[PDB]
RNA sequence: UAAGUUGGGCACUCUAAGUUGACUGCCGGUGACAAACCGGAGGAAGGUGGGGAUGACGUCAAAUCAUCAUGCCCCUUAUGAUUUGGGCUACACACGUGCUACAAUGGACAAUACAAAGGGCAGCGAAACCGCGAGGUCAAGCAAAUCCCAUAAAGUUGUUCUCAGUUCGGAUUGUAGUCUGCAACUCGACUACAUGAAGCUGGAAUCGCUAGUAAUCGUAGAUCAGCAUGCUACGGUGAAUACGU
RNA sequence: AGAACCUUACCAAAUCUUGACAUCCUUUGACAACUCUAGAGAUAGAGCCUUCCCCUUCGGGGGACAAAGUGACAGGUGGUG
């Protein structure tokens, strides 16, 4: 489950400061799946690859039922006819 | 006094039955058995040995037994009182012999095959 | 060929109960199935009260059936033994079948009714009888 | 192919927990015996050749 | 009903009541019976001036009229408001932690 | 393993072996008038012959023994008489569904004594 | 399968194992360092076709004892080979060695020796057929309770994978006390792999 | 002595290696007198006592070039390959296996008993403390008949639920925590709480079991840094059925 | 007889082409532990250190390689039971 506290990858996190110190970015690529959902990451956007390409999605102000892992299932239409 | 010794080894539960004089009992482990063997109104087979074996003289008996089941300790009380009452003496071996209950039932749970599963079933047949 | 039969039993006086304590032993549980027997030993001595050996005995003198059947069907006689492992095996099939409120009341109120040569004890032998003497076309 | 990852296996991991523990003679990834390091298959092929000091079978 | 919540059945034992609907529920039994008192007394309802004393206080912090419906409906409405990354699962029948559905049948689904 | 010509030739056959075992087979001394039914598989070379026969445990031995040996002189006059190809072996048996079905009616007795 | 080497059952009753140690926990290791002489075996294979090897650990030395087709020249004229052989296999196991050459029994008349013989008559272009009977006529005249060898795959430059069978005397599989050598090989020259499995039975 | 913890012996069981023993080896009868068959005595083992490996010739152009090797054809600045995401597991679905319930022989609560086998050196975590539990923390002994994993469940002793979609039932999701993994989302497991669908023994068809048997209820091992409704091994209760082809 | 990454054979991206790996020749040699930087990571630049350890009669071998050239090549979970 959860250890270490909020699990990081130390790399994208450096990233996000170096472009939120100056007025936030809304471009950053990125793979974001060691990443989870904390404060820092308010206002900002962020391009997971799911796979094929990453796609960008805005964060929002209601991060609690959502994480940034996944946004879109990798498995694209989840393999069924509907 | 003269104390006889006998076992049962059963079911993978040997019982070390000693036999002393006595009103005729038992102590399983220095306790009854009515209330160790859980439901075991069954010791009309266990004092099946005084009712047709040495007339009807209850010999008390003294018993440590471990390993097995409950069910595989009771019987084994039973190859070790017949042992007892055969080296008493040797006039009723033939007898015990002809009553059943003396010849050792080497009848145990044994191997577990490829095949079966969490009920020991073998495998279906391929249907439809 | 052989039987593998057991001679002793918790109360000697009938030896039907080996073949009783045998079957309602369901699910690899021994001693809650003869708890239950013993109850419904326990309430067929008390309801009409009288000693259970006779009642029993009635029930398993009055449903042995003596027409049975082995695309064709025939009558065929019955061994004695065979007989009365079917008429146990009714028996519990009945306990089972009539899902009544507590543990005992239904086996107690089966055995006083075939006791009785009455109700869906007899019912069944009716059925096996009639059913039977339907197939005696193919006799010759 | 497999043709790299024997030295993928035997190459640097990013972390503590990154291997398996493959065979030595043979190549086959799956069905591994760690006491041996040896797969299902290595493992019945040398004791047919009776290299283990242990004991046959049929001994139960 | 009477006691709390909507509706109980009468002439039964409190520890089904209390479960009948969304409330304390029985998995809690031994904690509500190590705090509280009223329990089975009988198979009918016995609730007497003794009764009740102290058990709607045991049970006052589990605030169970609408609670679980509006956390419910509040998760649901974050679920097709923000991104659905957990609602595209949840019309197939996923949990969270997965399913891998293959036996769809007619429950859960249309 | 059963047609409607194996019942023809079945039918046909009965005919024929009443006759011939009853006005033929004079030498084995032992002659009893006999009632019959035969059945046969569906490629006519095995036929079952079912009978009767009026005596007790020592006559019928001693008409089956007599049977035994007159095979030969049947089987010989049977393919003399019949059209069929191929003849099928003959073996006699009692038809025990005579005592079978009369036991069958004893219990009969059994359903009306405790009724009355 | 239908047919199992027998020597794998044979071991642990009548005959001992292939390679002895003492037992502990970290039997990888010691099976790890003898795979690598038994690869390093094939040098002397290829040129003195040895049997088979059994290896020994002492409590820190190593007893090796080698079944060679003629030991003349692997033990030199006076030794002046053995000793680099040990040096080579002291380098390569990461520790010392006691080589003890032993001739294997002076009758040709083990398994694993005719196998490559018959190998390498097949790789060199000559009928299977042939060296069998020559191989089949100097087992009987040797002396032998019963010998079999199997070959298969495609035999005689062909396309077909085929397989036959020449046996003798009384040959008892099922026995357990049949004393047998199973061997194998393999051999081509330019057409896939042709498996044989020479079979030897010589006392009982 | 709480307890085989201690002094004393290997008496019993148990414990591993030699030895008798069930081999037709004796008797009576049957059988062409023979082989053999039936019954018996002795006898634990009576007609090979039981269980397991050993699977003839071969059949399936059965499977594996993806353990490995392997002849030939092809790419060999790609048909080789370093690193990051997933994916083999998606669902209008069907399939077969396996697990869980449809129950009051039952469920729920409380005291209480019986087992063997396997692994263990940094692993097996004695006792204990804390926590809502998962589990957090400290901590004993042990290269093993010493010590641990680890308690056996049903069952015995009393009670309750009283025939309902049920004190049956946990599919479904949501909330907050735990072990391991830097990471538990496609993507581990567990826990505390809530929610409570179907299912009230299942139609034609259909599989399994011949005695310590099925069925049932537990235990251990590997697979693993953690993840088994799968597998293997161990243990407990324990029946009738085969007249007959 | 363990699918979150590694695992995996596929796609996308960052990418090299005697290649990821390994051997044969030579320039030669105990194989680089840790940090900063560009980079999603790879990888690369460096600071730093890997660093004759065994025989060494002074070489050399081997023995690992730090990088390089070389022709083979290696390689295919590419195919064919």
């Amino acid at each position: 489950s959860i250890k270490k506290g909020p699990f990081v990858d130390e790399h994208l996190m450096k990233k996000v400061e170096a472009q939120e110190g100056s007025e936030k970015k809304q471009v950053i690529k990125t793979w974001s799946r060691r990443s989870t959902i904390f404060p820092n990451f308010i206002g900002h956007t962020f391009a997971v690859y799911d796979g094929r390409k990453h796609v960008p999605v805005y964060v929002t102000e209601d991060m609690v039922g959502h994480k940034l892992g996944e946004f879109a299932p990798t498995r694209t239409f989840k393999g069924h006819v509907a | 006094q003269v104390e006889y010794r006998g076992t049962g080894r059963r079911k993978n539960s040997v019982a070390r039955v000693r036999l002393v004089p006595g009103e005729g009992n038992i102590t399983v482990n220095n306790r009854d058995v009515r209330e160790y063997l859980p439901f075991e109104s069954l010791i009309l087979d266990l004092n099946q040995p005084f009712d047709v074996t040495e007339t009807k003289g209850n010999y008390d008996v003294l018993v440590n037994v471990h390993g097995g089941g409950f069910t595989g300790q009771a019987q084994a009380i039973r190859h070790g009182i017949a042992r007892a009452l055969l080296e008493a003496d040797p006039e009723y071996r033939g007898s015990l012999k002809r009553a059943g209950l003396l010849t050792r039932d080497p009848r145990m749970k044994e191997r577990k095959k490829p095949g079966l599963k969490a009920a020991r079933r073998s495998p279906q047949f391929s249907k439809r | 060929v052989p039987k593998r039969d057991v001679l002793p039993d918790p109360i000697h006086n009938s030896k039907l109960v080996t073949k009783l304590i045998n079957k309602i032993m369901l699910d690899g549980k021994r001693g809650t199935a003869q708890r239950i027997l013993y109850s419904a030993f326990d309430l067929v001595e008390q309801r009409s009260g009288r000693d259970a050996l006779e009642v029993f005995e009635e029930a398993i003198n009055n449903i042995m059936p003596v027409l049975e059947v082995k695309n064709y069907q025939v009558p065929v006689e019955v061994r004695p033994e065979r007989r009365t492992t079917l008429g146990l095996r009714w028996l519990v099939n009945y306990a089972r079948l009539r899902g009544e409120k507590t543990m005992e009341d239904r086996l107690a109120n089966e055995i006083l009714d075939a006791a009785n040569n009455t109700g869906g004890a007899v019912k069944k032998r009716e059925d096996t009888h009639k059913m039977a003497e339907a197939n005696k076309a193919f006799a010759h | 192919a497999k043709t790299s990852m024997v030295a993928k296996q035997q190459k640097k991991q990013k972390y503590a927990v990154r291997e398996y523990t493959r065979c030595e003679r043979c190549g086959r990834p799956h069905s591994v015996y760690r006491k041996f390091k040896l797969c299902r298959i290595c493992f019945r092929e040398l004791a047919y050749k009776g290299q283990i000091p242990g004991v046959r079978k049929a001994s139960w | 009903a009477r006691i709390a919540g909507v509706d109980i059945p009468r002439e039964k034992r409190v520890v089904i009541s209390l479960t009948y609907i969304y409330g304390i529920g029985t998995s809690t039994a031994q904690k509500i019976l190590e705090e509280a008192n009223v329990s089975a007394d009988t198979r009918v309802k016995d609730l007497t001036d003794d009764e009740l004393g102290r058990i709607r206080e045991v049970v006052d912090g589990y605030k169970v009229e609408g609670d679980l419906r509006r956390e419910t409906n509040l998760n649901i409405k974050r679920l097709m408001e923000i991104s659905s990354y957990r609602g595209i699962r949840h019309r197939r029948g996923l949990p969270v932690r997965g399913q891998k559905t293959k036996n769809n049948a007619r429950t859960r689904k249309g | 393993m059963s047609s409607m010509r194996a019942e023809r030739v079945g039918e046909q056959m009965k005919k024929e072996l009443m006759d011939i075992i009853n006005n033929k087979v004079k030498d084995p001394r032992v002659g009893f008038i006999t009632i019959t039914d035969v059945v046969l598989t569906n490629d006519l070379s095995q036929a079952k012959v079912f009978l009767t026969v009026l005596g007790n445990d020592k006559e019928v031995e001693n008409t089956f023994k007599a049977l035994d040996k007159a095979k030969g002189f049947i089987k010989s006059e049977l393919g003399s008489r019949m059209r069929l190809r191929i003849m099928p072996e003959l073996m006699y048996e009692y038809d025990q569904s005579i005592e079978y079905g009369n036991k069958i009616e004893r219990m009969i007795q059994d359903l009306h004594k405790q009724d009355r | 399968g239908q047919k199992i080497n027998p020597i794998g059952l044979r071991v642990g009753i009548i005959r001992d194992w292939e390679a002895k140690w003492y037992a502990e926990k970290d039997f990888a290791s010691l099976l790890h360092e003898d795979l690598k002489i038994r690869k390093f075996i094939d040098n002397e294979l290829k040129e003195a076709s040895v049997s088979h090897v059994e290896i020994e650990r002492a409590a820190n030395r190593i007893n090796i004892a080698i079944h060679t087709g003629k030991p003349g020249m692997v033990i030199g004229k006076g030794g002046s080979e053995i000793e680099k052989l040990r040096n080579k296999l002291n380098a390569l196991t990461d520790k010392k060695v006691h080589i003890n050459v032993i001739e294997i029994k002076k009758v040709d008349l083990d398994a694993r020796l005719v196998a490559e013989n018959i190998a390498r008559q097949l790789e060199n272009r000559a009928s299977f057929r042939r060296v069998q009977k020559q191989a089949i006529t100097r087992a009987m005249k040797l002396g032998a309770k019963g010998i079999k060898t199997q070959v298969s795959g495609r035999l005689g430059g062909a396309d077909i994978a085929r397989a036959e069978q020449y046996s003798e005397g009384t040959v008892p599989l099922h026995t357990l006390r049949a004393d047998i050598d199973y061997a194998h090989a393999e051999a081509d020259t330019t057409y896939g792999k042709l498996g044989v499995k020479v079979w030897i039975y010589r006392g009982e």
